RNA sequence: CAUUGGAGGGCAAGUCUGGUGCCAGCAGCCGCGGUAAUUCCAGCUCCAAUAGCGUAUAUUAAAGUUGCUGCAGUUAAAAAGCU
RNA sequence: UUGGGUUCCGGGGGGAGUAUGGUUGCAAAGCUGAAACUUAAAGGAAUUGACGGAAGGGCACCACCAGGAGUGGAGCCUGCGGCUUAAUUUGACCAACACGGGAAACCUCACCCGGCCCGGACACGGACAGGAUUGACAGAUUGAUAGCUCUUUCUCGAUUCCGUGGGUGGUGGUGCAUGGCCGUUCUUAGUUGGUGGAGCGAUUUGUCUGGUUAAUUCCGAUAACGAACGAGACUCUGGCAUGCUAACUAGUUACGCGACCCAGCGGUCGGCGUAACUUCUUAGAGGGACAAGUGGCGUUCAGCCACCCGAGAUUGAGCAAUAACAGGUCUGUGAUGCCCUUAGAUGUCCGGGGCUGCACGCGCGCUACACUGACUGGCUCAGCGUGUCCUACGCCGGCAGGCGCGGGUAACCCGUUGAACCCCAUUCGUGAUGGGGAUCGGGGAUUGCAAUUAUUCCCCAUGAACGAGGAAUUCCCAGUAAGUGCGGGUCAUAAGCUUGC
């Protein structure tokens, strides 16, 4: 009977969330943190139809 | 053996009545063997065994 | 380039370490080994006698266990049934 | 310190006084007489134990006698074997078997089926801020709202990860490696040195002829003398004190009111209040019993029997020696050696199951077989002891229960603990009956995360064996056996058990 191989991370290089045009440009590529806990920071993610908060675990189905 | 004799000289020097050093354990091979060093009075039974008798 | 035998006791010299687990084996004798082997198989140490040292067998001392010096014979082996 | 004369004869045990040969005899047999082989002892004397279907003494209801209650028969409860099972975890065979305080729904918990976790310190090296690594919604997945995994992308930011090294955990193994603690020999009276004597010595005397005692307890004898422990004393407790100390968290009596009864400085009142008081309650201090007194018996000692007086003329326990046992416990322990395992864990958590499984055998118990009873009323009495959980009172419900208000961290409240049996009156009438209440159907509450393999509880129905138990055998002599109920422990729920009353 075959073990279970474990979460074996992906290994990503840099962030890259961060468009800059024209010699200085501000544009928040991906969505903000309606919670104060973790807003100007955090991120919210982009998976096919949702945005999700890795921190406040906070998802918006956007159908 | 020689350290117990000690203690049993100490004890009876000191000014008791009378001591007993019990040794019990694996002292010579792997069978437990007791070993019982005695000198003077020792009470055994009754109320008296609470107070003038000191066990450790 | 020094071996030959040993290290429980007789009997000089280790309760060292590793393996084996009444097996393989040792052991003249008593004995040791069935999972902490002072005794096996090895390493380390140590002992003995040493250019020699084990082993087998005959034999002598030990043996006042053949007794002349010197043995025993009530119950241990043994004085004849009696003359 | 070995020599009077002389005859026969032995040389580890067995084989074996066998084999063969010679000889004697009617025979039976006698005499003479090997070996091979086998074996590390066989044997003698004395010592200490142990045992004796050996003898003396003495003792015990874990022995008997005289008996009582029983158990063994029945149903059920619970423990053990066996069978069965994925697993039915395991220890123990007088001195294991209602034992592990072991009354397991899960936890406990080990066993089984599965799934996570790291709670792998520290040391080195590899990695790594262009980032070590950490946690995740939604889908797939899963018993699961385990990001466990997978799709998916966001997140923490040096705490960690990878590799050897090394640790750690373990209700894993080993009680025949041990500690400790228990139990037992062993509830009986037994045990030991010093110095002296007796023996080559192991050892012995002391530690005994006798009397006496529950007792190696005493008297007394005497190569022993003087001691030591155990026994005894002692401790708690039981039983008595109209004397002491003392009481609004204990009462009593008196008195004052108050109810009620039928007239009294009458009768009852756990109705109420305060005056003296400790008798009753509590718990301290002392007292008391010593075989003292009398009479017997006795070495006139030790002691024993009887009686007086007295609460009492042996209350009941606890403690308890030397030497032990391969007694039990590594599953009580951060008591522990060694071994085994150590991440796909024998660590640990979570979920479910099991420890209850039923052709059968046994042990400790419970309830019974009824009339010396059951039923339905009525009447009237406890004692230990517990409580932050114990409970008063009021409403609700037929019942289990519920809902309100209070009290008690307790001689204050529950609680004057209005307990059972008993006692009195009913109904029954010798019929497996209204005895017995197993089995089982249906409903109702409560505890809890969860009640199914029924947790308990209540109601209505169901109404089994059992008519005193074969061979066997347990326990017991005074407030004892037995009947009878009530606490404590275990306990969220909770006693057919045990421990106390
Ligand atoms: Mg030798
Ligand atoms: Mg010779
Ligand atoms: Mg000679
Ligand atoms: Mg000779
Ligand atoms: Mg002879
Ligand atoms: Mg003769
Ligand atoms: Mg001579
Ligand atoms: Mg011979
Ligand atoms: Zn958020």
């Amino acid at each position: 009977k075959k073990n279970k191989h474990k979460r074996k991370k992906v290994k990503l290089a840099v962030l890259k969330y961060y468009k800059v045009d024209e010699n200085g440009k501000i544009s928040r590529l991906r969505r903000e943190c309606p919670s104060d806990e973790c807003g100007a920071g955090v991120f919210m993610a982009s998976h096919f139809d949702r945005h999700y908060c890795g921190k406040c675990c906070l998802t918006y189905c956007f159908n | 053996r020689r350290a117990c004799y000690g203690v049993l000289r100490f004890i009876m020097e000191s000014g008791a009545k009378g001591c007993e050093v019990v040794v019990s354990g694996k002292l010579r091979g792997q069978r437990a063997k007791s070993m019982k060093f005695v000198d003077g009075l020792m009470i055994h039974s009754g109320d008296p065994v609470n107070y003038y008798v000191d066990t450790a």
